[PDB]
């Protein structure tokens, strides 16, 4: 992540991010709603950072340093460029909504009152079709990627040295290759929990309550479609094993 | 320090997310309790052995039968959670969660954990449950369920007070290290 956004989301909550004199100006229900919206954006920033570790540190490092057989890097990191484009665009919209809401003279004090419309747009139309297509493909290639990683780490010396080198720093402690893959697969099922809790504290404006209710329904429809479209691919599985599913 | 993987499973009401949060911070959040848990790698030393224990939550995956199993590969220990304030969460252990974990995690030790033990003697909890002809889970009911499902052991804890939380994760680490 870039330093400006890391510092804007360094605090454990919105109530600790804003100036205490600004916090004091709001009612408790507003503080509760803003703390959950801040967690949605902060966790989205971290999710985009996970995808940047996968594309830039791992994938591009393997292409630039190792001599892997063709199809191997794509097998380890299926759909990563498409996933990065989807989530970097979504994060850009969330951060622009925060930036427009800042008080003049401040780089930290804001309130987001209109998140629902942004979530309806993300989870409907062509962007929802691309999220469904990409996650149905990625999640169906998840077992195959883990198995390919394990085989290369155990048999290829230069690959093992590369992985140990780039994952040595303490900032990569939670972000080995397999850990990144499961963080990405689990991201999509965090959205309902976060949206339902924002909705619980968004009853003050009826149009906002209605828009978050619509967004929650669209997110659950996307998850149901992705879940129904998954079938794990397996290297070496024969056609007979497939058509006898 | 060898690396081991832990996954927590159970109904949404079991308090699994809160349990991972409290253990990973060694604190119940005083200002904001997070809605979600991403992952964490805890440095644990148990009985003189150093382990890096990766922690994962399954919250949000309960309704998605093809997404949820993607959390299970290479798991070394399962925490199977229920809440002591919810007999319904305990009833879902033997017939739903146990056959799933036995299929995707064969031979992996399971520790059955009774969460929210601080609510066993809470007046509001006893009044609410009595309306559905229920009462908080008794320790013998928890031990008997653990025995029945083939669990490695039975433990109780409270994420609210932190009592028992450290012991659960140190025991999970010991279970993960066994042959
Ligand atoms: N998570 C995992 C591995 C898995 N998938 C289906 C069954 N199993 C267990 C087995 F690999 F067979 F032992």
């Amino acid at each position: 992540s870039m330093e400006m956004d890391e510092k804007d989301f360094a605090a454990d909550s919105w109530s600790l991010a804003v100036d205490s004199s600004f916090l004091q100006q709001h009612k408790k229900e507003v503080m509760k709603q803003q703390d959950v919206i801040y967690e949605l954006i902060q966790t989205e920033l971290h999710h985009v950072r996970t995808l940047k570790i996968m594309t830039r540190l791992f994938r591009t490092g393997m292409l630039e340093e190792l001599h892997l057989e063709p199809g191997v890097v794509q097998g380890l990191f299926p759909c990563v460029d498409e996933l990065s484009d989807i989530h970097t665009r979504f994060l850009s919209q969330l951060l622009e909504r925060r930036r427009q809401a800042l008080c003049p003279g401040s780089t930290r004090n804001f309130v987001i009152h209109r998140l629902g419309d942004l979530l309806i747009s993300q989870f409907s139309g062509p962007s929802a079709e691309q999220m469904c297509k990409t996650y149905s493909e990625f999640c169906s290639r998840h077992s195959k990627a883990l198995k390919l990683y394990k085989e290369l780490y155990a048999r290829d010396k230069r690959f093992q040295q590369f992985i140990r080198k780039v994952t040595r720093p303490a900032v990569l402690k939670r972000h080995g290759v397999q850990e990144c893959i499961l963080l990405v697969t689990q991201r999509i099922t965090k959205y309902p929990l976060l949206i339902s809790r924002i909705l619980q504290h968004s009853h003050g404006i009826e149009e906002e309550r209605q828009d978050l209710t619509t967004a929650l329904g669209l997110v659950k429809e996307l998850l149901s479609n992705v879940d129904e479209g998954i079938y794990q691919l397996e290297k070496g599985a024969r056609l007979q094993e497939i058509y006898n599913r | 320090a060898i690396r081991k993987k832990l996954v927590i499973v159970g109904d949404g009401a079991c308090g699994k997310t809160c349990l991972l949060i409290v253990f990973s911070k060694d604190q119940f959040p005083e200002v904001y309790v997070p809605t979600v848990f991403e992952n964490y790698v805890a440095d644990i030393e148990v009985d003189g052995k150093q382990v890096e224990l990766a922690l994962w939550d399954t919250a949000g995956q309960e309704d998605y039968d093809r997404l949820r199993p993607l959390s299970y590969p290479d798991t070394d220990v399962i925490l199977m959670c229920f809440s002591i304030d919810s007999p319904d969460s305990l009833e879902n252990i033997p017939e739903k969660w146990t056959p799933e974990v036995k299929h995707f995690c064969p031979n992996v030790p399971i520790i059955l954990v009774g969460n929210k033990k601080d609510l066993r003697n809470d007046e509001h909890t006893r009044r609410e449950l009595a309306k559905m002809k229920q009462e908080p889970v008794k320790p013998e009911e928890g031990r008997d369920m653990a025995n029945r499902i083939g669990a490695f052991g039975y433990m109780e804890c409270s994420a609210k007070t932190k009592d028992g939380v450290r012991e659960v994760f140190e025991m999970a680490t010991r279970a993960a290290l066994q042959a």
